[PDB]
DNA sequence: CATGTGATCTAATTAGATCGCATGG
DNA sequence: CATGTGATCTAATTAGATCGCATG
């Protein structure tokens, strides 16, 4: 019979602030949201959609141990480092130790910096996400530096898109079975605007690239409107990813810039499933 | 923890070395005796945390990048990340009061970007070591106080640039530069000799 | 007593269906809303934003007296013909009698076709809009063909932008003063997203062209964001025009394609002021 | 028998020289230019039984675009119509001297709700007419291709009517003779 | 026997400057 | 005399087709 506290979160590679979006969707009170992000479009979405709650600190490599101690303590450390040098979709990927790959170790470093000293049993939770389609030795090393094996959660069972992602962390019930809640839209048709017909029940994985919205090797169009073929609109991608509609409609972004943000982000119901047991550890309503 | 202990209360140093066996240097200064205390690890890619702990406690963790040559089956930053990983595995529990030292040595193998990483993951900038009678140079990161208070002949990175240049061209480690960095630790551990 | 009936509307050059939007916001029941429009983006907006209520009939020159007879009768005929060959902002304007200017006479023709016979006293209302910045002779001829003088209503009095427009028609009280409702956003600051500062109370007239977003002849940016000068975003234009936010976030349209639709449209509060007295003539929710 | 004199309003063109050659305080009213003519003007000019308007020939002294004449024609044609209770006949005549182009021709047929009958003469030029009179649409005439007249019009531009009287004649059966 | 939090090239936009002058304020 | 339901021109920047092969 003790009263829990609002959560303090350090979010690295914050993107379009999916983490804060879900924490609010769960009723978890948030005392501090410190985000390291470098993309100005990303930052603008977070700043606007969360009304200046997020505190931005810039490049993850500008964040020292001294900063962690001043800004902390933290109860939650989350992030997913860039995968453009890890994913096997890229034939020119520079790997875990080069290019953007090595930005993973900045997560490892700040996580070490943010951990409670042994003997301190205060609640501390962390989550790290990346792609399944990476080299076997890069998944080996990531698990070696995090000292955990990951959980494979495919967004297909709670959304309208395939998205097989790895999840390292210590959140409670991380491997419990996923369950399609009634606020998930499991089929593409339920994500489309009025007057449009889905040609597929579920779309393949949506990257930052336009060829990922067309289906298969034959590049099939996903939707019929007026008996004419068409690709997904931005608002349909947002629903496929679980975001509120028009979430990314900021900053005069083109539809490709919006897809750039969405294609790097997390599937919202997947995270919501992962963050859900946190509301038993922190203040709510 | 920059304090010393009386000569009679000093135990033999236990040393974990990675990517390099430094047994010869430390016995040559009498840190080890010639009986059959130092663990050198093969391939750190699969050494977990329990392994470092089961290898007994360590008072010093040493890591080095291989010198200018064609041994790099791995990228030059791999050795530094791996060193930092196993280094945290080998730190003692916050209760322990004994002296704990670490050291990472670079032989001009890391370029400007990899060096900024090194200084960021070890929270200190390296110290350059010049070899005059100029033939070589090393950069060193360590918590050893006398390597941060004594100052050898400061040389600019553009000068190391050029020798880095001449070291590429002519292509073992310069132990003469390495040996002096262990000098101020015999004031902390047990001495031995022939 | 005799109960009032839902309104039946012929909407020429419907654009993004402002007319149906304002009628719905007034509570006026709409039995049918037949719209003449050719631009695919415009039709897509109206189709999506009004769930297929709109009856699209294509080019205004394809609409015959026979069609008016079959599809009618109509209680309300509205439209505003293209102005690119009328407004003095185009040095190459081809005038009222050529280019797109001659599409005005199509409004004049379908209006005649839809008017009740003399002796028929059924309620019939119509409204024609165009820009103030046209030629003396062209404005003279429009009033000759519609047999009425226009009323000048500037949107600056009920919104955050200058938009001086002429309005020909027979709606009750077209010359009554304009009052600001509390739903009107009078200053630019009230239309901006969080974190952004307005440099002007009111902005100049917004056309389809980007130079109309920057102010003065010196092309001043209208907004500050973290001390950086910026132009208005799409959602901010929508608020400046009085539309729902993200109204035009349809069909993967770029900000310029969204600005093409908005810069040709009506100021929503102005139309609401013009349509409000229709509530006493037709059925309402 | 009881056939009162004709009442003709003519626009852009005074046809009196072939109006009394046809033999019909003048009944014919002629408007200077129509740009400021309104309904009360046409109304107080008394009832009309035929309203006439035409395009100038290919040539100068025109300061107006070719479709200006039509729209203005159409405008005052409606000004002159009588109420449905009025039993008297009513005819209207628009007629082009090959100045309208293909885009301007479709506007003509769409605003007048019928397509033109063409009138040729070779021995000069050719002419198209829109009108409700059942003696120019229904009376069978020499058929000329649209590109025949296209080529004759190019030959007319290179180069620089009794058929305008031949079309006015058949109204004599409804009005007074000579 | 597919598959992909991508990238490299092309043709395809836009970003922005610039032009325009009749008009009624 | 400041203004404008637009249009042209052309760098500098994006859109979209094809390209990968390790891995699950
Ligand atoms: N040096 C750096 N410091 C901080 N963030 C960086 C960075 N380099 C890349 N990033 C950001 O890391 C992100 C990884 S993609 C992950 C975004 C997040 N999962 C979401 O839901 O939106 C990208 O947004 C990229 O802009
Ligand atoms: N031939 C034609 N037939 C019907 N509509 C046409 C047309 N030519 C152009 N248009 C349309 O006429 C419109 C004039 S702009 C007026 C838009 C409307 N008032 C709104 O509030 O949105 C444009 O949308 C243009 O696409």
């Amino acid at each position: 019979a003790e009263k829990r506290k609002p959560i303090r979160v350090l979010s690295l590679f914050d993107g379009i602030a999916t983490g804060l979006l879900v924490l609010k969707d769960l009723g978890i009170q948030v005392d501090r949201y410190i985000a390291s992000e470098v993309c100005e479009d990303s930052i603008t979405v977070g700043m606007v959609r969360h009304q200046g709650k997020i505190m931005y600190v810039g490049d993850v490599r500008s964040v020292t141990q001294k900063h962690i101690q001043e800004w902390g303590p933290f109860d939650l450390v989350i992030g997913g480092s860039p995968c453009n040098d890890l994913s096997i979709v890229n034939p020119a990927r520079k790997g875990l130790y080069e290019g953007t790959g090595r930005l993973f170790f900045e997560f490892y470093r700040l996580l070490h910096d943010a951990r409670p000293k042994e003997g301190d049993d205060r609640p501390f939770f962390w989550l790290f996400e990346n792609v399944v389609a990476m080299g076997v030795s890069d998944k080996r090393d990531i698990s070696r530096f995090l000292e955990s094996n990951p959980v494979m959660i495919d967004a297909k069972e709670v959304s309208a898109a395939h998205r097989a992602r790895y999840f390292w962390g210590n959140l409670p019930g991380m491997n419990r079975p996923l369950a399609s809640t009634v606020n998930d839209k499991l089929e593409l048709q339920e994500c489309l605007e009025h007057g449009r017909i889905a040609k597929f029940s579920k779309v393949r994985t949506i990257t930052t690239r336009s060829n990922s919205i067309k289906q298969g090797k034959d590049q099939h169009f996903p939707v019929f409107m007026n008996e004419k073929e068409d690709i997904l609109w931005c608002t349909e991608m947002e629903r496929v990813f679980g975001f509120p509609v028009h979430y990314t409609d900021v900053s005069n972004m083109s539809h490709l810039a919006r897809q750039r943000l969405l294609g790097r982000s997390w599937s919202v119901p997947v995270i919501r499933h992962l963050f859900a047991p946190l509301k038993e550890y922190f203040a709510c309503v | 923890m920059f304090e010393t202990v009386p000569v009679w209360r000093r135990q033999p140093v236990r040393v974990l070395s990675l990517f390099e066996d430094i047994k010869k240097e430390l016995t040559s200064l009498g840190f080890l005796e010639s009986g059959s205390q130092l663990k050198h690890v093969v391939d750190v890619t699969d050494t977990v945390r329990k392994d470092v702990e089961e290898w007994g406690p360590f008072d010093l963790v040493y890591g080095a990048t291989p010198p200018l040559g064609h041994t790099c089956d791995r990228p030059p930053s791999w050795y530094l990340f791996q060193f930092h990983r196993l280094l945290q595995y080998a730190r003692p529990k916050p209760g322990s009061p004994r002296p704990f030292f670490w050291m990472f040595v670079d032989n001009l193998v890391l370029n400007k970007e990899d060096l900024d990483v090194a200084s960021r993951f070890l929270e200190m900038e390296p110290v350059t070591i010049p070899d005059v009678h100029l033939q070589n140079a090393v950069r060193v990161w360590s918590n050893i106080p006398a390597i941060r208070s004594r100052h050898w002949a400061l040389v600019s990175e553009e000068e190391l640039s050029l020798l880095a240049q001449n070291k590429q061209s002519s292509k073992k480690w310069p132990t003469k530069l390495v040996k002096n960095c262990f000098l101020p630790l015999r004031e902390y551990f047990k001495y031995f000799s022939t």
